[PDB]
């Protein structure tokens, strides 16, 4: 039996408290990893002038203000429509660095724990969402053919630069929720 | 005979609590006449100019940005225009997004208490808690922490990181020694703020 | 007739786990797991690398995010039986690596030690003996990455080891017990 259990030792769902617990601490060693996966990119490689991320076309609360007003059922399905949009890119960036690029230094390291660790938290986020019952549709990654070397190393830097951007959201937005419903503290 | 401004140099920017931000500027070389400056910048996505909103706030050559006109994940394009009375110049704009740019002041009321603990344990209690102005309640500011001891007189002091918990114990000290503590915070992710005042114990 | 009993379950990773049991003419045990919510029923993936008696879950098969019942069938003729079904979440079944690194730093005389977690919060202990005696003198760091013994005998070959527990888990192991002088 596990500590949370009783009465039906079957069914037994794993309570909320320690549901966040996981995912807070995956979106960050997501971000800060992601992170310094930018911090190697731009080192090792890099001008600057990217306003265009595919995520920008969903009503993301960034303020404080716009953040304490939002409905907490909408803020998952916000969270989970960033991370399913991610889920493409970030495949296509590990196979590329991996494949037809002779491999240069392995950023391409950080890269694919990052695959694995969204996909990871992105299930954990369909099972939180599963428990609060209400699936929607998110924002399509477009520059494809996007990944000349300083156009193309451009792009690849807008990109990397964008998972820094979202993965801090994301990240920030769970440390809010755990941190309205669990204790408001 | 007596030039325009000169550039005016906008580098340092910094955000102490994720809602509001602030950026200082250094003045040209301003020819020989008074000059006096001003502010414009734009939110990414837009394509609108803004005027600075508060110029007194963070004092002199400093642009404050209350909770209202500051938001964070986005892109600003901070541009300064030096502006005397024989000419005119601007800066190298600069772009500044209030998310990497984050550093809190450091903790406060730190209180250090010994407790005798199960059986010959005598461990040192370090408490503190988090700057009055950053919101870690709501989840919304999130901090770590470190502390520093060394004995007073000393060579080297010791590091501890404790991230996010507010209280933290020490097992390794001589007793009777005149111990010397200290606090400094990181947020969820971004720049150490500077150590905190510091306490003494001895035992 | 047969009584098999499931002794532990531990991850040392929180990414995979192995499972132990006890035996209880020829016995031939076989482990199968399920999960909560689908319940496809399905025989442990490979027993070999963890050993005997050992079931081991690859990162393939090893999910945080659905809590395991698991049950061991013993199955000679006329003597085919099944466990005592074991409910384990991943992560509150945490058995650490010794904690990797260990840094015996001397100098008013003293042995500065040091060292550094396993993957990527955690209470560690520390034990040291001088060689001459055959037990240990231990000591608890909470959570320090670092701790400063103080008196001990000059001129001595001391042996020392540490230890880790994660938040909600068990001990881990004794780590490489380094010398001094």
């Amino acid at each position: 039996h596990p500590p949370y259990c009783r009465n039906q030792p079957g069914k037994c769902q794993i309570p909320l408290r320690d549901l966040f617990d996981r995912a807070v601490v995956l979106s960050h060693y997501i971000h800060n990893l992601s992170s310094e996966m930018f911090s190697e990119f731009d080192k090792r490689y890099t001008t600057k002038a990217i306003n265009s991320c595919h995520t920008s076309s969903l009503a993301t609360p960034e303020d404080k203000e716009q953040a304490q007003q939002m409905n907490q059922k909408d803020f998952l399905s916000l969270i989970v429509s960033i991370l399913r949009s991610w889920n493409e890119p970030l495949y296509h960036l590990v196979t590329e660095v991996r494949g037809m690029q002779e491999a240069p230094e392995a950023i391409l390291s950080k890269a694919v724990e990052i695959e694995e660790q969204t996909k990871r938290l992105l299930e954990g986020m369909e099972l939180i969402v599963s428990q609060v019952h209400p699936n929607e549709i998110y924002p399509v990654w477009s520059g494809l053919p996007s990944l000349d070397e300083e156009s193309r190393l451009s792009a690849y830097y807008n990109l990397l630069h964008c998972l820094r951007r979202d993965s801090h959201k994301i990240d920030n937005y769970l440390k809010l929720l755990k941190c309205r419903i669990i204790h408001n503290n | 005979m007596q030039s325009p401004p000169g550039k005016p140099e906008i580098h340092k920017c910094r955000s102490p609590d994720k809602e509001t931000f602030t950026c200082w500027w250094n003045p040209g070389t301003d020819g020989g006449l008074p000059t006096n400056y001003s502010l414009t910048y734009s939110k990414e996505g837009e394509k609108t100019t803004y005027e600075c909103p508060d110029y007194k706030t963070s004092g002199p050559n400093s642009c404050f940005f209350s909770k209202q006109y500051t938001s964070i994940w986005k892109i600003y394009i901070i541009t300064v225009n030096a502006t005397n009375q024989m000419g005119s110049s601007s800066s190298d704009p600069l772009y500044v997004d209030v998310t990497y740019i984050v550093e809190p002041e450091p903790p406060r009321n730190l209180t250090l208490e010994v407790k005798q603990l199960k059986d010959k344990k005598t461990y040192l209690w370090v408490k503190w808690s988090p700057p009055t102005i950053t919101d870690v309640k709501t989840g919304w500011f999130t901090m770590e922490y470190e502390i520093r001891l060394k004995p007073e007189e000393a060579e080297e002091w010791e590091i501890h990181f404790t991230g996010h918990q507010t209280q933290f114990k020490v097992f390794d000290l001589y007793p009777g020694q005149k111990y010397l503590v200290q606090t400094r915070c990181k947020p969820d992710h971004g720049y150490w703020s500077r150590w905190s005042q510091e306490s003494s114990v001895e035992m």
